[PDB]
């Protein structure tokens, strides 16, 4: 609905705030995976025997 | 596709060891935030003004 | 149809940056560095050491002399293998 | 916890709304291959290193500290005795020096 979005524009930057917070959470999850698992920059291999 | 890192096959055997013959004194930085900006809000002046 | 109902109303799920195989490759690198080199790869270059001698270092780290390990190496290896098998059985047999 | 490597010491520095730690750590470097053994068999006795590790450059057996190559003669002062040579897997035959032996040999 176009007029609903026009009325939503009068509420200000609420949607921008929610999108920014969720983007911060989304990059925070990837950062969490980097801190836990990406602790070595060398990919070590087990010997074949 | 992003590279995880350089492959490094460690030369493992059951009777070989690697002993360091030298060292590096390495200084690194760790930056940690401690405090924020302390803010106060006059609620009546913000909502209503005068 | 929950996922389609979420998606149709604007709620999308972004994939993780690292796939499951890349996280598994990170854990395989951590396993290979730990088994082949001990704690040395976490503090610099990976220095190879035999695993009985690494585990003897770890016994010396907990206040037990190395000869306790070297005289009981088969027993310690068997206890470790049985414990790993018990981890696999206990994880497969417990829902919680 | 205090930098990459074996931690030696650290320095604080103030920063706007924060702290910056300068972590001084020890990083091993210029490693070298050696042939190692868990124990030394001497006179029917098994000798284990008191603080180090047995290494060999190809011909001679030494005991060194683990994080820095400093080879020393395998003596009774830096090794301890536990049991015979029949139990340890990978024990090698080498002599173990006794400082009392040249004193009583003369
Ligand atoms: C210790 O010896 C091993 C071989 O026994 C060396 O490992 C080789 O290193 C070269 C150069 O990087 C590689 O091309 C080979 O593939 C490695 N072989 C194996 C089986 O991994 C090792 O580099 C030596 N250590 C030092 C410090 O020189
Ligand atoms: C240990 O490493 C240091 C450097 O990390 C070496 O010192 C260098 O030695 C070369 C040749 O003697 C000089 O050209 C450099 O100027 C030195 N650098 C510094 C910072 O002093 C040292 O020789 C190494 N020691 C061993 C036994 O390998
Ligand atoms: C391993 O180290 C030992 C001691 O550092 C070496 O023994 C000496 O080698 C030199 C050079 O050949 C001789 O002049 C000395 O007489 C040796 N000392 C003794 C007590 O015999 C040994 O050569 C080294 N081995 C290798 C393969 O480098
Ligand atoms: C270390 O020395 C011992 C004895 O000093 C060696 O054990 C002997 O090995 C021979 C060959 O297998 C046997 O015939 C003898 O009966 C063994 N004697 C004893 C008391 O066990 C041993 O082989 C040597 N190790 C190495 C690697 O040379
Ligand atoms: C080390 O392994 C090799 C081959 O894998 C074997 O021939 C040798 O006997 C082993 N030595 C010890 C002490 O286990």
């Amino acid at each position: 609905s176009t007029e609903c979005s026009n009325l939503l524009l009068q509420y200000g930057s609420f949607c921008t705030q929610l999108k920014r917070a969720l983007t911060g959470i989304a990059v925070e999850q990837d950062k969490n995976t980097q801190e836990v698992f990406a602790q070595v920059k060398q990919i070590y291999k087990t010997p074949p025997i | 596709t992003m590279s995880l890192g350089a492959e490094n096959s460690v030369a493992y055997s059951n009777n070989s060891i690697a002993i360091p013959t030298n060292f590096t004194i390495s200084v690194t930085t760790e930056i940690l935030p401690v405090s924020m900006t302390k803010t106060s809000v006059d609620c009546t002046m913000y909502i209503c003004g005068d | 149809d929950l996922i389609c109902a979420q998606k149709f109303n604007g709620l999308t799920v972004l994939p993780p940056l690292l796939t499951d195989e890349m996280i598994a490759q990170y854990t395989s690198a951590l396993l290979a560095g730990t088994i082949t080199s001990g704690w040395t790869f976490g503090a610099g270059p990976a220095l190879q050491i035999p695993f009985p001698m690494q585990m003897a270092y770890r016994f010396n780290g907990i206040g037990v002399t190395q000869n306790v390990l070297y005289e009981n190496q088969k027993l310690i290896a068997n206890q470790f293998n049985s414990a790993i098998g018990k981890i696999q059985d206990s994880l497969s047999s417990t829902p919680s | 916890f205090c930098g990459k490597g074996y931690h030696l010491m650290s320095f604080p520095q103030s920063a706007p709304h924060g702290v910056v730690f300068l972590h001084v750590t020890y990083v091993p470097a210029q490693e070298k291959n050696f042939t190692t053994a868990p124990a030394i068999c001497h006179d029917g006795k098994a000798h284990f290193p008191r603080e180090g590790v047995f290494v060999s450059n190809g011909t001679h057996w030494f005991v060194t500290q683990r994080n820095f190559y400093e080879p020393q003669i395998i003596t009774t002062d830096n090794t301890f005795v536990s049991g015979n040579c029949d139990v340890v897997i990978g024990i090698v035959n080498n002599t173990v020096y006794d400082p009392l032996q040249p004193e009583l040999d003369s």
